[PDB]
């Protein structure tokens, strides 16, 4: 179902938004997990351009650089 | 932080964390007194307590506030505030509202802005512009002149509002068309004008609605409005390749007027050159705008390799239709303006201009068919008085019939002949058939009983009377509303879910008395209160649905496979409730399609 | 007919003739709050009652106690008028005298002294005004009327959704007025649970056991006795024939020498019968019948003395042997009948873990205070005390009267607390439910929701004052000394009075006024709520409460309902309706003896109606007042249908009485669907009243009583003739007959002038009687806002034609003339306070001085010598109001400013400028200053100047009165002494003060001349007390808040006409915002030349279908008609006999009406006066559902020489080409909703911004920013905007470097961003970091 499914996020800050923010933010600092934005709701959040029309262009250019050297 | 009157408010953060401090003060004490474990296992409880309630107040017995009941808001409260919490809404900068109201002069991609909204929201761009020409020393005194509002501000203001296009929104913003970029026209008032097609791209009525401005700041913003945003860019809903930019209801009338035609009328029979003497047969008054009249026209078709194909003939139209033909745009075919032209009719003519001509042509023409749609619905005089909703002379007839057979239906239960829940169910058919029959009643004599005369005895037409034009045009009104005037309005339906075996009799057009208008009630504010529901239960839809989503981007270009849904017609039972060419259209194929025989 | 009659008569259609009246619209809150402060000298509730339940308050039987004497209210410490200027509460001191007594030490009861403290002072409770608002803050506030459910039990079902197998459970529940809720419930299994207040669930026998009620006990109570005997040898069974009904024989089952039933067949009536006829007691029974019988009391061994079996334990077929061998004859079980009598208590039992009282009375206080330890001592104490001490559980007599009458029982009266007997009765009844006897009741029925008030509800919070004191007042006898404290130190007044002050001021049944309109007002004060405390909160309940019930009939309105998140949650009074005795909902109906309709009125409680038969009001009957037809259409038993002519019982009073004065005032309404109409009474007390009152001429009949009630208007005291009529004041010289005997005197009505309301409209009130004209009781002396000659006037009737207009009339928008806007008729006019402080910082105190630093000599023209400007100075927004000035220090400047202070050598200022400014936009007249200066302070110049002027100005007023009212007496003294002993010419020679000394012979003339001499020399006294308590009022110090040292304030007149963007609407649910204001020449005109000065759009009428607007616009149109008409053969000057004939025919019009008319009207000036005021349009009443037909219009259009199609021919003004088609032309009135565009409209480049989170917030100044929420923002994803997204949450709102590097790049010329972070993420770091969490960002 939607909601089932939406439940499954890899970036915990999208989770942090929607989902209970408590269990969100102590699951994730357990696993020290790494949020490597990426996606759309996260990057609103953090106040940079979304992933996705205008921003595509800029984040296509970022993910390349990104695990290159 | 102090207030006024020298009194504070503070964080409750200060009461949680002074509680900490203080019992770990107390607590490094007890240590050096060498108090008896008794007492310093109750400090230690007392301080995983005092950080319980700074972290996270709630999961222990929720300390309370100093002096004051409410609790205090721990730091993971700080960061709730419960569910979807950090997303709620910011406010922002370069921004206002007001009263909407409508300036149907407007081209499809301009809004009326006050003169004041206009001048606060581009306020540095005005201190820019006007020491940037030199009409102001500095700054300090270009402030000095916009708030004196020297003449020239104004000329200035015209300057930098041209190219600049802003945000318009109104309120529940359910699909990206809530929010739509205009290029300004600086307009004396304070209420800004919308342009009546973009209205249902909003659900804007003109009721007290107010909808919302932004300044797009930035270079790309600016472009983004122009090239993303703006009106007439976004002329088909994303929901189904229709336009979302249909005559609404004014509009519709007037062509629906224009397009019409009655038996025998001033100028019936005459043979025009063109068009254009076709509006001088009218505007003289020589013509009337709905008689039977052959025109010369010139359609054009563009069947060759992209190239308009033009043909002339005598085609056996009308007056009205014949004026319309003047704003239809280069390759569409006279048959699209030769029939009647409700609203039905009227949006699928705006579609094919879009598919054959292309956006450009398609933005010129709709505001051509608003223009000239308000103008002649102007001229038309269409109204609505009392007598204009004509109760059928049958309706008392019927009524005491079906009052008949409930009275034998119950003389049946009286006898044993038939059950209760019978009797019920049975009363109510014979009840929802006679509202059928008078339905359909009024209608026959509403549609068509303007019985009229050419040269001859009589011959009868679809009626020019005000309400029913409304309806048939599709400008406003429903038949299911109109039933409810002049017919008998339904059977009601009593609070816990039953539908009243009486139904009401009576109509709009007379009265309804004490009991009826009693009963109307229920179903009233049950209206209200499902329709009010139902706008909440969708806004949660939404948000459930793009939070599945809303990271879905088109990424690749083609994935490349050959996967692919069978789609046919759904063809529900009778026959096709939705055909193929509607679920197949805009889609790409799987693999090759084949005629009835193959090889090809 | 009367004076105010003579002067305009609305012409009324309809048949039914009017039984009974509208009563008083406002009784409601005025007889409520009159109950509560009230010398009530009996247990009626009032402060006497919440006085007496709290007292007298005892020590800890330390035989020292504080009783209650009496209570007094002091008169308020200002006028209404001075309560809102400057901006205290109306309100009266409480005095109470109070009693204390100190018993002698062990001793029978007697007083070692006695100290009986004089009036305690305890708090100022607020006081309601003549006409129902409270005044808390110079606010005008109204506290709504509650609805709850009513005390007593009630049983609910809980059907179907209980544990998804059906079966349905059935609750019990013991709601009181105050106290602790006892809920009693079922289960899935048929097990018998309580619950105290809404707390965990326990076993339903541990209350009995509390109660002191053993096993065997409890068994007894709810289970009949199977008494089986060991006659002989071998088992019997005393039999009661009945109870075979529903059961089958397991064995031969023989006696009385004839087998009545063989083994196997189920026990009918024909055995009944034969077992109960032959009159069989005793039967045989075999040792397997009683396996599973459950024994009733304790049985034990005789000689061992030893348990055999227990209370409540099943017998077993040994079992019977091992008591039988023990020498028991008898044996008691149960009769448990699953169908009939269930064997609910006896299972129960089973599932109880305690046993007796002591053990239930631990098992109650650990469910009420858990996991702490319970004592003997306390848990006897607390279960006596939540629901058996007097104190802490209360039904009231509304509770014990339905508690009664539910549980069958006859007493409508008895205690206050619960008895053994009520709680096991209630379980009796619930436990009948379930056995399939008895119905369920239901929360919304009308006889289960109760009406609470204004009265009521303040004497609960006023109790809770007390009890706050209570605790206190005992905290002090625990120590107190003897002679030396006395009932003064221990009550404190700021507990009490905040307590009582929190209730007026902030409650959700206390709002504000929003906007000044006669039906705003009286709709507010009938407004019903079930929100709140005691109530359901919005969330809390669904749609069965809010839903419109049958009882709602003639007690609450249909239709006046708000919509939004409390529909049905709100409601309104129906017209006729009254709170019950008890305080249910009742409604009037006419008694119906046998075949005729009585004029006796019965009025009728929710539950009363239930039973009788009660006819329609439109129900045809005449003569003898029998019903015409041989059958009428009535409603009875929940429902309605056609009935027999002699076996109604009752009958609807008023065509009416089912709405509300909302819904009442809108004509053709049975014309309009019941969803635009609830819109159309919600908009129309939304009217801001016009600067000009017209008056509807289409209208109801109810305008007057709408406009009277509510005291917007000025009514008639007593009968007379006008003496002096101003516009300030009014003077009538009484009637001898409606005056009193000494003083004489005459009735003075002072109007109220321009002056502000609840912000920011006006209320000003006019003189609508002209010199020397007669006045009966019950005239209107004044108008006052949207009231004209005493009709609510809401708005102004407009010709209006329905017609598309190029689409400016496009939506629902309104297409105006510019006559409407010349003519100033939608104008309204706002009055504002603006006020200045001038406060005390650490750095210093400020000034309001007329120095203002870096302002020309020409700002501060309008300022006066002290800094406040002028009365009657037109100003507009940035003008000066009040030069103020704050100390500001150590500027700590730039270099470069520092550079710029030597070169123009300008004293750099200590003082920063905060004088109180005009708002941006706003305009308008100055028309008062107001200076209120902290005691200490020196009054400044022009502080001096007012007070002065306001002294003379009020020594002015007082004394006008002084000589009017001599005059009237010392009048009547000339009429007293000339009668016996005329002097005409020879009395008023000698000078009239001589005129006391001159006495009478022996008759009572010479009591009544001693009469008005004492009532003189009072009024000659009652003078110099009112002139030295208004002065006393001016030159006190006024006292202000902490840190303020003195306020002025300013009130600004601003009159705003109407504009593109207002919004306005008819009476038929027909919004509209104005879209273009158009030239008279373009306006569509007829054939007359006659413009048009409305176009409304056809289209908005049949979707959202309010038909009855359109017969508005037709019956205005020929009420318009009759009024030109009478304005030809006026401005012809025919004669008063040719005007009579056309007016006497226009007062018939028609057939069947119940309106009746002149030729009685003398022959000159009344039939002429009454002519003038009909000339603007005839005024009509159309009843609400009495309505004018459509006949009766099309009559009154040719009476008029108008078409009887309501439509005409008309000109286009711009091409002068005619309009094809007839359009609809006539009059509509029409109102100016207060949602007035230049209130609506906001612009805001930047700012100022929040502390904590850097975001834009809005005091002075540019306002707030526009919130962009979630929404909005995924339009933006939806279309490609990243960068309008991005800037729109970073550089436009939190990032508060970007911000400025934005406004410094957009004056630059360049318009680029350079984002960074939000501070809303930012500060998440921090959280999230303060928090255990290490959160970082990582890479580069
Ligand atoms: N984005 C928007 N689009 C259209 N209309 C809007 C929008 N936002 C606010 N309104 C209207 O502005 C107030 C409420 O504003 P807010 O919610 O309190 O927020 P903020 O105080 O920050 O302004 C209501 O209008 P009204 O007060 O006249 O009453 P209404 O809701 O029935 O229309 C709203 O419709
Ligand atoms: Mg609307």
């Amino acid at each position: 179902g939607i909601t089932k499914a939406s439940l499954a996020t890899e970036s915990f800050i999208s989770a942090a938004s929607f989902q209970e923010t408590t269990r969100v933010l102590t699951e994730a600092a357990v696993a020290g997990k790494r949020d490597e934005l990426r996606g759309l709701k996260e990057n609103v959040i953090v106040g940079r351009l979304i992933p996705a029309g205008t921003g595509y262009a800029y984040h296509q250019d970022r993910m390349r650089r990104r695990a290159a050297g | 932080v102090p207030l006024d009157g020298g009194r504070f408010a503070t964080s409750d953060l200060n009461d949680l964390y002074r509680r900490v401090i203080n019992r770990n003060n107390r607590l490094k004490r007890l240590l050096d007194l060498a108090a008896p474990d008794i007492i310093v296992r109750n400090e230690k409880r007392m301080l995983q307590e005092a950080v319980d309630a700074l972290l996270d107040n709630g999961r222990r017995g929720r300390a309370i506030t100093g002096s004051n009941k409410r609790p205090l808001k721990s730091l993971a409260d700080m960061i709730k505030g419960r569910f979807r919490q950090n997303l709620l809404g910011k406010r922002v900068d370069y921004s206002g509202r007001s009263v909407i109201t409508v300036g149907p002069y407007l081209r499809l991609h301009q809004c009326g802005l006050p003169k004041k909204m206009a001048l606060e929201l581009f306020k540095p761009f005005i201190y820019g512009k006007l020491e940037l020409r030199g009409l102001a020393t500095t700054i300090k005194a270009a402030k000095k002149m916009v708030e004196r509002e020297e003449a020239v501000v104004w000329d200035i203001l015209d300057e930098v509002i041209r190219e600049h296009p802003v945000l318009l929104n109104r309120a529940p913003t359910l699909h990206r068309l809530g929010i739509q970029a205009f290029e300004p026209v600086l307009i004396e008032g304070k209420a800004i004008q919308l342009h009546p097609l973009v209205c249902a791209a909003y659900n804007a009525d003109f009721d007290g609605d107010q909808m919302a401005v932004h300044v797009p700041l930035t270079l790309e913003a600016q472009l983004e409005a122009r090239a993303l945003m703006m009106s007439t860019n976004n002329i088909l809903s994303p929901a189904n390749g229709e336009p979302i930019i249909v005559p609404s209801q004014d509009v519709v009338l007037g062509l629906y007027y224009m397009t019409r035609d009655c038996v025998n009328a001033k100028g019936e029979g005459m043979v025009l050159t063109g068009p254009k003497e076709a509006e001088r047969l009218y505007r003289s008054g020589l013509a009337s705008l709905h008689a039977r009249v052959k025109v010369r026209i010139t359609e054009y078709e563009k069947d060759a390799n992209g190239e308009l194909v033009a043909k002339t003939s005598l085609k056996d139209t009308t007056v009205g239709r014949a004026i319309l033909w003047m704003i239809v745009p280069k390759g569409l075919p006279y048959s699209i303006v030769n029939q009647a032209l409700g609203k039905k009719a009227i949006s699928k003519m705006l579609n094919t201009c879009y598919r054959i001509l292309g956006l450009k042509p398609t933005v010129i023409f709709a505001d051509q068919i608003m223009y000239t749609g308000f103008a002649y619905a102007a001229r038309s005089g269409a109204s609505v008085g009392i007598d204009d909703m004509v109760i059928p002379e049958k309706k008392h007839e019927i009524i005491s019939e079906a009052e008949a057979e409930v009275a034998e239906i119950q003389e049946q239960f009286q006898s044993g002949l038939v059950t209760a829940g019978e009797r019920y169910n049975k009363v109510i058919d014979i009840w929802a058939a006679a509202n059928d029959r008078v339905s359909k009643a009024m209608m026959d004599n509403l549609q068509t009983e303007t019985v009229i005369n050419r040269d001859g005895q009589e011959e009868k037409q679809v009626s020019f009377n005000s309400i029913y034009m409304m309806a048939d045009s599709g400008a406003r009104g429903s038949a299911a509303q109109i039933r409810q005037l002049a017919g008998m309005r339904g059977l009601m339906a009593k609070p816990d879910g039953s539908i009243i075996e009486t139904p009401i009799t009576a109509n709009f057009r007379e009265g309804l008395n004490v009991l009826q208008y009693f009963i109307s009630t229920h179903g009233a504010r049950k209206g209200l209160a499902d329709t009010a529901l139902k706008t909440a239960n969708s806004g949660y839809l939404t948000r459930r649905l793009v939070d599945v989503a809303q990271d879905l981007v088109v990424t690749e270009d083609d994935c490349g496979t050959h996967e692919g849904i069978m789609m046919t017609p759904v063809i529900e039972g009778g026959d096709v409730k939705e055909p193929l060419r509607d679920r197949v259209l805009g889609r790409v194929t799987a693999e090759d399609v084949l005629k009835p025989g193959t090889a090809d | 007919y009367s004076y105010t009659e003579k002067k305009r008569i609305r012409k009324d259609f309809g048949k039914r003739p009017q039984v009974l009246d509208v009563p008083y619209l406002l009784s409601i809150q005025l007889d409520s709050f009159q109950k509560f402060i009230e010398q009530d000298p009996e247990g009626q509730y009032g402060l006497e009652a919440a006085f007496r339940s709290v007292f007298p308050i005892q020590s800890y039987s330390g035989n020292s106690e504080l009783q209650y004497v009496s209570y007094r209210l002091g008169e308020p410490v200002f006028d209404v008028q001075e309560c809102q200027i400057r901006g205290v509460t109306y309100s009266a001191p409480l005095r109470v005298k109070l009693r204390l007594v100190i018993y002698e030490r062990e001793a029978p009861e007697g007083t070692v002294k006695d100290i009986k403290e004089q009036e305690v002072y305890m708090g100022e409770i607020p006081l309601m005004t003549d006409n129902g608002t409270f005044v808390i803050n110079g606010t005008e506030r109204v506290i709504v009327s509650q609805l709850h459910r009513s005390p007593g039990v009630f049983f609910d079902s809980d059907k179907g959704k209980t544990h998804s197998s059906g079966k349905v459970l059935y609750n019990a529940r013991i709601i009181p007025y105050r106290g602790s809720w006892l809920d009693f419930e079922f289960d899935p299994k048929d097990n018998l649970f309580v619950r105290i207040d809404r707390r965990r669930k326990l076993p339903a026998t541990i209350i009995l056991r509390a109660l002191n009620y053993t096993t065997e006990q409890i068994l007894d109570l709810f289970f009949e006795k199977v008494i089986f005997e060991i006659r002989d040898n071998k088992l019997q069974m005393e039999l009661v024939p009945e109870r075979l009904r529903g059961e089958t024989a397991s064995f031969d089952i023989e006696a009385n020498g004839k087998v009545y039933v063989e083994k196997g067949r189920r026990i009918t009536a024909r055995h009944i019968r034969q077992l109960e006829k032959d009159d069989v007691k005793l039967i045989e029974v075999p040792v397997e019948y009683i396996a599973g019988k459950v024994v009733a009391k304790d049985y034990i061994d005789e000689s061992t003395g030893e348990l055999i079996c227990a209370a409540n334990m099943e017998l077993s077929l040994d079992l019977l042997a091992k008591l039988s061998q023990s020498g028991h004859k008898r044996i008691e079980t149960l009769f448990t009948n699953d169908l009939d009598h269930g064997p609910y208590i006896s299972e129960t039992l089973r599932v109880d873990p305690t046993n007796d009282r002591l053990s239930a009375l631990v098992e109650i206080y650990r469910m009420m205070r858990p996991g702490e330890p319970p004592t003997r001592e306390a848990a006897e104490s607390l279960f006596e005390n939540l629901f058996f001490s007097e104190d802490r559980y209360d039904l009231s007599a509304v509770g014990r009267m339905k508690f009664n009458r539910s549980l069958l029982r006859e007493e409508i009266e008895g205690s206050g607390i619960l008895s053994k007997d009520d709680i096991i009765d209630v379980m009796k009844k619930l436990i009948d439910i379930r056995n399939g006897k008895g119905e369920v009741d239901d929360i919304d029925h009308l006889g289960n929701r109760r009406i609470r008030s204004v009265g009521e509800m303040a004497e609960n919070q006023f109790r809770v004052g007390l009890v706050r004191v209570e605790r206190a007042v005992k905290e002090r006898l625990s120590l107190g000394d003897l002679d030396t404290l006395m009932p003064q130190d221990m009550i404190n007044a700021k507990p009490i009075s905040a307590a009582v002050k929190e209730f007026f001021g902030s409650s959700q049944l206390s709002q504000f006024m929003d906007q000044n309109n006669p039906l705003s007002e009286i709709t507010y004060k009938r407004r019903i709520s079930a929100l709140g405390p005691g109530g359901l909160t919005r969330e809390r309940a669904g749609f069965e409460v809010r839903d419109v019930h049958p009882t709602h009939y003639g007690r609450v309105c249909p239709i006046e309902t708000p919509e939004g998140p409390n529909i049905g949650l709100i409601n309104s009074l129906s017209v006729y309706a009254q709170t019950n005795e008890y305080g249910f909902l009742e409604t009037p109906y006419r008694k119906v003896t046998d075949g005729v309709v009585t004029d006796e009125i019965h009025y009728l409680s929710a539950i009363e109606e239930g039973n009788y038969v009660i006819a329609q009001a439109n129900s045809n009957l005449d003569e003898e007042g029998h019903f015409v037809e041989d059958l009428v259409t009535c409603r009875s038993k929940g429902e309605s249908s056609l009935f027999s002519r002699d076996q109604v019982d009752y009958m609807d009073v008023s065509t009416q009485q089912v709405v509300s004065v909302g819904a009442s005032l809108i004509p053709f309404l049975e014309h309009d669907d019941a969803n635009r109409a609830l819109m159309g009474a919600n908009m129309q007390r939304q009217a801001v009243p016009t600067l000009r009152a017209d008056k509807p001429l289409v209208g109801t009949g109810m305008e007057r009583a709408v406009a009277v009630d509510s005291g917007v208007t000025a009514v008639a005291k007593r009968g007379g003739v006008v003496q002096y009529v101003d516009a300030s004041r009014i003077v009538i010289k009484v009637n001898e007959d409606e005056m009193y005997p000494g003083e004489a005197g005459i009735d003075i009505y002072n109007l109220t002038k321009y002056t502000r309301s609840n912000q920011n409209t006006c209320i000003n009130q006019m003189p609508c009687v002209s010199l020397g004209e007669p006045v009966e009781r019950g005239d209107v002396l004044a108008d006052g806002p949207s009231t004209d000659l005493g009709e609510l006037a809401l708005g102004q009737n407009m010709r209006v034609a329905f017609m598309p207009w190029n689409g400016y009339n496009f939506e629902d928008s309104i297409l105006v003339s510019e006559r409407v806007v010349q003519e100033d008729r939608f104008t309204t006019i706002h009055i504002q306070e603006l006020a200045c402080v001038s406060r005390d910082t650490k750095l210093g105190p400020e000034e309001i001085t007329a120095d203002i630093p870096n302002v020309g000599e020409a700002a501060l023209s309008k300022l006066d010598e002290s800094g406040i400007v002028y009365i009657g100075a037109e100003v507009t927004g940035g003008d000066i109001l009040v030069g103020k000035v704050t100390p500001k220090g150590e500027t700590q400047l730039t270099p470069e400013e520092k550079l710029l202070r030597a070169i123009f050598g300008e004293k750099a200022s200590d003082v920063k400028d905060s004088s109180l400014r005009v708002p941006n936009g706003v305009s308008g007249t100055v028309i008062d200053v107001q200076v209120f200066t902290r005691d200490g302070v020196e009054k400044d110049k022009r502080a001096l100047e007012i007070e002065e002027m306001q002294l003379k100005q009020a020594k002015k007023d007082l004394s006008e009165e002084l000589q009017i009212l001599e005059a009237g007496l010392f009048s009547r003294i000339r009429a007293v002494l000339v009668a016996g002993g005329v002097e005409a010419e020879k009395l008023d020679k000698l000078p009239r003060d001589r005129w006391l000394e001159l006495g009478l012979t022996d008759e009572e003339k010479q009591n009544q001349l001693e009469q008005l001499a004492e009532q003189y020399d009072e009024l000659k006294h009652e003078f110099e007390k009112k002139l030295e308590a208004k002065r006393r009022k001016i030159t006190q110090g006024d006292d202000l808040a902490p840190g303020v040292l003195k306020i002025v304030k300013v009130y600004l007149a601003v009159k705003r006409r109407i504009q593109p963007g207002d919004k306005m609407a008819g009476r038929h649910g027909n919004k509209g915002v104005i879209s273009k204001i158009n030239p008279i020449e373009d306006m569509p005109y007829d054939e007359n030349g006659t413009p048009v000065d409305i176009v409304l759009n056809p289209l908005g009428v049949p979707s959202r279908m309010n038909i009855g607007q359109i017969l508005e616009t037709h019956l205005g149109m020929a009420a318009k008609g009759i009024g030109d008409k009478i304005n030809a053969m006026l401005k012809q000057q025919q004669e008063v006999a040719k005007l009579r004939e056309f007016i006497q025919r226009a007062y018939d019009l028609g057939a069947d009406v119940r309106q009746k008319v002149d030729l009685s009207t003398f022959s000159d000036e009344e039939v002429m006066r009454l002519a003038e005021n009909l000339r603007k349009g005839m005024p009509i009443a159309t009843p609400v559902f009495d309505g004018a037909k459509e006949a009766e219009i099309k009559e009154l259009l040719k009476l008029g020489d108008l078409p009887t199609s309501g439509q005409i021919r008309l000109y286009d003004g711009r091409t002068g080409e005619q309009f094809e088609r007839p359009v609809t032309v006539g009059y509509m009135y029409m109102l100016k909703l207060n949602h007035l565009v230049d209130d609506k409209m906001h612009a805001r480049s930047t700012g100022s911004y929040s502390l904590v989170t850097q975001q834009p917030l809005g005091g002075k100044a540019q306002f707030g920013g526009q919130r962009f929420g979630e929404m909005e923002v995924w339009a933006l994803e939806a279309y490609g905007a990243a960068y309008t997204l991005q800037e729109m949450l970073t550089v436009k709102s939190d990032d508060v470097n970007g911000r400025t590097k934005m406004y410094k790049n957009i004056v630059d010329g360049n318009h680029q961003m350079e984002p960074g972070m939000p501070e809303s993420f930012n500060v998440l770091l921090k959280e999230i970091r303060s928090l255990g969490i290490n959160i970082e960002l990582e890479d580069e």
